[PDB]
């Protein structure tokens, strides 16, 4: 039977800097039978690439976007959003969407791998964390840790503050199509309102030939 | 043409003294010119502390000896220091610095608004975009937004090397006072291909209610002693900071180092005052020439032409 | 005589059932081409709609229940054959959706096997719509395919 | 745990709907046919 | 037995500089007798390069200069480079080191002198040492070395947290008040897990002449129509910066509300000192009730009790 | 959850009361043939 993909990131951080090489792996199982080649899809463009390590040397601004690895003989991985930008300091964080006692690590970057030191992570404008040079990675997170994220840190000696990003901690509630799931109700309210109208003309029938059928 | 040499001492833990010894060695310097003279980060020391003596003679080169104590604290601040000779006309340097353990320190820029004194009195504030840590001055775009188009600006820029291994670039923006009186931001762009953004400032009148300063002068609160006597001007209640003071000597100008500022200190009072204090030391034979003082304070709060003269005479 | 005088209400009600069925069979082909036919989903979970179907199923069913329905007002006594031949083409109709909800079904089944955390990102989830959506249709296709081979039944034992 | 209570509620809504709908249109036609012969065999 | 100097070279910013120079100066040693070696970690040195040249003539004593030069990784490596001389065969050595580097993991050590207050007046002085931007309490280790006279006074360590993340421990230390005027070494060494090397910071009272300061207060020249009154207290030509104020008007003390001192800043040129104003802001309220007022002042340069009051009354 | 939920509620009442309203109808028709034959 089919199987599922998962699609990793080298480094896992999927907010990168400009020109930065990050290699994309698709091992979702694939020996199943025989190597084969691959599928991506970045931005719902089929790229000439089939291999399972797609590397990016030099990543550019429109390298960010939806990137989805499909194995030939298995589905399609889930999406993964890469954010690359052009600040002094980044927040890299290994998720963007993390569920219940789950586990996500942040790290604060800078530019060209420059040293990086005292830098303070603010969650919702509010500090939790000072960490020296090490990341932040955070076990069982709860509803707590969602919100805004970013870290303040010091580029050679001079302050900077990476731009903001905010990281979901939820429940199993990824959701997206729940308007959907209205279909079947608002399918059978349209169905009950037209069994409502055909009842509504069966019984004004049914007082005309009352009248008729005297 | 002697040479130069400069050591110091690193730190003897095991005691305490909590001072490096800088040494600075001058071989064949003419005789009875030596005129070695020390020299901080641009921070040039006032502490009379040279102790140098003469280690041999020879004649005509001999050699000679100076002598610096510094506390730990500015020897750890990565501050490079520099003995100075001047021998027949000419200069020569040596430097010393407790040389890095990282990189460069970045990046710094400042940015320095127009002292009240050019603004409001000799009009032509000019905001000063100053640049630090530079490794060279190459393809350094320096640009400017201003919120009202004025056209004209021209604005300058001049870049100064360092002793420190590095190199300062100053652009001076000149601007009218009106637009800073009603109120208007200024921005400083610096650009080096090397930068994964530009790095902007923004400079603009503190906003605040405005408060008319009192300025009072006190009379010389010493005796006949003869020495120095001392001028105070306290001036207090006023915003913001921004304040310029200097002395008037009998219409005259007196010079900046003789009088000095006080460093602004946030008042107790539900005011945000700002007190400030301004000292003017002054010596038996001008006091005795009868002469008339005059504390010339300058603040945007007062009325047109923004200027408090407060009178102190002698008699 | 049993069928033959019980048809003469049966044909008329199993005919707006399949206009109900081809009717609601339209409705699920339009919502899901216009919301579920992106390019970050798979081609192998959609089975039913990647090679027109829905659509083609729909016009079938509802023409041909169109046509009985005027046929059973005695419209020109010539509708009854192309009735006849119309839910006869869609018996087989019927019966190749049949092969395909069930294809698609077990896809279907597979890939929620291969889901763990009871749908745990878009895909699944896409996967349990679409799995509904298959055991809606399965019975709604069920529905019309005993129409059609009622209604086909009885006009053959009328055109003997 | 949660989803799966309204999927079968929303599953055995349209099963019963779609019984109703049906047996509401036996009705009509059922009423429809009797009024047009009641009203062919009197007029 | 002769005199040791151990002087280790630049690292010059300006030039490149990979040949970092040690000179061990040797001076009253006897005549046509030198044995200088190196030594780095207790083991002999490798390179050639151990030269012994006679600086000059001393009769039967003599001055030698012992030459070396390394490169960048022998002196990052925080060696123990000594000099050894085997004079009359007793062995003279001298350490050196590289400094350990200020905050080595980003902590930042303060560690405040005895408030003048509390240690002329009061008598109960205190040595505080306030490592800041650390990251947990474990294992930080503050331990206080009171050099010549060890005591057996103890010391009061605590935590203390902000809203950064950084942990901050504040150590107390009461020392004796005679023993500062005395001037014996205090210091405090901080040690962590993750540290290298432990740190050490030593500070006592600061070298120099002490001036005995100057006191003159003010009149209120602030229109006694208006409603609110200002103390002025200028101190003067006082060394060290170290000094205390107060404010013992009508009996008891002011308590630190109504009351602000200018931070010390250094008299122009002449006399080696420093100048402070205090003022004082009151209300018609508590003024114009027939109280005193006196600026009190403490200094080490100060007569015994270390006092010196000038007093106003409001008559 | 609760949306579909209280839709379900609506929708159980709505579905009960048209059964009871074709009931009513069936019954009357059924009596209206019966009397006819
Ligand atoms: C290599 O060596 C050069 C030698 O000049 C150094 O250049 C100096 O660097 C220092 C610090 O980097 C500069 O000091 C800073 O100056 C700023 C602007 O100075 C003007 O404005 C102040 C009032 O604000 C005036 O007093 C002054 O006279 C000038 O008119 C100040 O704004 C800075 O203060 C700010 O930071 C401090 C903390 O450091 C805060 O406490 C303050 O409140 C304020 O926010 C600061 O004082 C100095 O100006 C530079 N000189 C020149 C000529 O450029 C290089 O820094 C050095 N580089 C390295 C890596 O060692
Ligand atoms: C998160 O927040 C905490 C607390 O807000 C920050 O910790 C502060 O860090 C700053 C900078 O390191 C500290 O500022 C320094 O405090 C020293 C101690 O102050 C004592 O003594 C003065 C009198 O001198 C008292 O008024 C005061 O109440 C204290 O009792 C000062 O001595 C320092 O001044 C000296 O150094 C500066 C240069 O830094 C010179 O310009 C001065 O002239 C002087 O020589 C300095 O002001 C501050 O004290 C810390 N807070 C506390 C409560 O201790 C963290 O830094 C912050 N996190 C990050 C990442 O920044
Ligand atoms: C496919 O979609 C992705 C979005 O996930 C596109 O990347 C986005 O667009 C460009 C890259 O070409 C990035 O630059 C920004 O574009 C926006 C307009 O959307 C503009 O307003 C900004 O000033 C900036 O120029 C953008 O950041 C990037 N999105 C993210 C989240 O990084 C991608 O370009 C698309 N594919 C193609 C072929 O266009
Ligand atoms: C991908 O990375 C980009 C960074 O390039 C992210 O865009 C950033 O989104 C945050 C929102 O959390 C923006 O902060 C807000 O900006 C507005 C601007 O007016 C400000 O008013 C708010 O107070 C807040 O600060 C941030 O500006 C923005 N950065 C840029 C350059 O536009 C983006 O969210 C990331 N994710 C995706 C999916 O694109
Ligand atoms: C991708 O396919 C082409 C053509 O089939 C082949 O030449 C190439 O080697 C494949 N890529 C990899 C990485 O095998
Ligand atoms: C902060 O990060 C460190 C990682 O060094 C972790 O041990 C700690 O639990 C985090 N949270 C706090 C409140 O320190
Ligand atoms: C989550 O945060 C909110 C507000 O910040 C707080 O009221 C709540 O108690 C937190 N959650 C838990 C489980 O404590
Ligand atoms: C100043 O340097 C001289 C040089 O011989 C030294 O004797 C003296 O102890 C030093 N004083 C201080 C306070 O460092
Ligand atoms: C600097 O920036 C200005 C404005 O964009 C531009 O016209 C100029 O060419 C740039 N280059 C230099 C060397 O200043
Ligand atoms: C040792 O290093 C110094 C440092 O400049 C250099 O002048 C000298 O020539 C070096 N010695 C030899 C033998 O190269
Ligand atoms: C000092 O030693 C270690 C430092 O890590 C610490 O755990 C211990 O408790 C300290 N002991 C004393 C007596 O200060």
């Amino acid at each position: 039977a089919t199987e599922k993909s998962v699609l990793t990131l080298d480094p896992p951080w999927i907010r990168i800097f400009t020109g930065e090489k990050v290699t994309l792996s698709c091992y979702g199982n694939n020996h199943l039978q025989m190597n084969s080649t691959t599928k991506w899809i970045h931005n719902g463009t089929v790229s000439e690439v089939n291999s399972s390590h797609l590397v990016i040397v030099s990543a550019t601004v429109q390298d960010s976007g939806k990137y989805i690895c499909q194995k030939q003989g298995l589905f399609k991985s889930k999406p993964v959003y890469l954010n690359v930008t052009q600040d002094w300091l980044l927040l890299q964080t290994s998720a963007d969407m993390v569920l219940v006692h789950g586990s996500f690590d942040i790290r604060c970057h800078g530019w060209k791998n420059w040293n990086v030191r005292k830098v303070i992570y603010y969650r919702n404008d509010h500090a939790f964390n000072y960490s020296y040079e090490s990341p932040v990675s955070i076990r069982e997170a709860t509803l707590n840790d969602s919100g805004t994220y970013h870290c303040k840190g010091y580029l050679r000696q001079v302050k900077y503050e990476s731009d903001k990003f905010r990281i979901a901690v939820v429940k199993a509630y990824k959701c997206k199509y729940y308007w959907l799931q209205l279909i079947f109700p608002l399918l059978v309210a349209i169905l009950f309102a037209v069994d409502t109208g055909l009842l509504l003309s069966t019984e004004e029938q049914f007082k005309s030939v009352l009248e008729i059928q005297k | 043409d002697p040479t130069l040499e400069l050591l110091h001492s690193s730190c003897d833990p095991n005691a305490f003294h909590s001072t490096i010894q800088l040494y600075c060695f001058i071989y064949g310097h003419i005789l009875n010119d030596v005129s070695v003279s020390w020299l901080m980060d641009d921070r040039e020391i006032t502490d009379t502390l040279a102790q140098t003596v003469l280690i041999k003679e020879e004649g005509k080169l001999a050699s000679t000896c100076s002598k610096l104590n510094i506390t730990e604290q500015q020897w750890m601040s990565e501050s490079t220091f520099t003995c100075k000779v001047t021998s027949q006309g000419v200069d020569y340097l040596a430097h010393t610095r407790r040389c890095p353990d990282h990189e460069p320190r970045g990046v710094i820029t400042y940015l320095i608004p127009p002292s009240p004194l050019d603004l409001y009195q000799n009009g032509a504030p000019k905001l000063t975009c100053l640049v630090v840590d530079l490794e060279s001055e190459k393809n350094v775009n320096v640009t400017w937004n201003q919120e009202k188009k004025t056209s004209v600006s021209a604005s300058q820029w001049y870049t100064k090397h360092h002793n420190n291994a590095t190199t300062s670039i100053t652009s001076i923006l000149p601007v009218v006072a009106k637009d800073w009186i009603e109120g208007y931001g200024y921005q400083c762009i610096v650009d080096h291909p090397d930068f994964p953004k530009p790095i902007v400032r923004s400079i603009t009148k503190t906003p605040g209610q405005r408060s008319a300063p009192e300025v009072y002068v006190f009379p010389p609160p010493e005796e006949e002693s003869e020495d120095k006597r001392t001028l105070t001007c306290l001036i207090q209640n006023f915003f913001p900071e921004d304040i310029s003071v200097q002395w008037l000597g009998d219409g005259k100008l007196i010079s900046n180092s003789q009088h000095s500022t006080t460093t602004p200190l946030k008042s107790n009072g539900s005011n945000q005052g700002f007190f400030i204090f301004s000292r003017l030391e002054v010596a038996k034979t001008l006091w005795t020439q009868r002469k008339q003082f005059t504390c010339q304070v300058i603040h945007e709060a007062l009325q047109k032409p923004r200027k408090l003269e407060k009178t102190i005479s002698t008699s | 005589q049993t069928w033959r005088t019980f048809l003469k209400k049966e044909l008329e009600f199993l005919g707006a059932t399949q206009i109900l069925v081809g009717l609601i069979c339209l409705c699920f082909g339009t919502i899901v081409c216009s919301v579920l036919y992106v390019s970050d989903f798979d081609e192998e979970v959609l089975l039913l709609y990647k090679l027109g179907y829905p659509f083609w199923g729909a016009v079938l069913f509802v023409l041909s229940g169109f046509l009985s329905i005027i046929s059973e007002r005695k419209n020109t006594l010539y509708l009854v054959r192309g009735s006849l031949g119309a839910n006869i083409v869609s018996s087989i109709a019927a019966g190749t959706g049949i092969a395909m909800l069930i294809l698609n079904l077990t896809n279907n089944f597979a890939y929620m096997n291969n889901c763990k955390n009871v749908t745990e990102d878009d895909g699944c989830f896409v996967a349990s719509f679409t799995t509904e959506l298959v055991l809606m249709m399965l019975f709604l296709t069920i529905l019309a395919f005993c129409s059609a081979v009622l209604f086909t039944i009885y006009r053959i034992g009328q055109e003997l | 745990g949660e989803p799966q209570l309204c999927y079968i509620l929303d599953a055995v809504l349209f099963l019963y709907g779609i019984v109703l709908t049906l047996l509401y249109c036996r009705l009509k036609i059922q009423v429809r046919k009797a009024a047009i012969a009641s009203r062919e065999k009197a007029d």
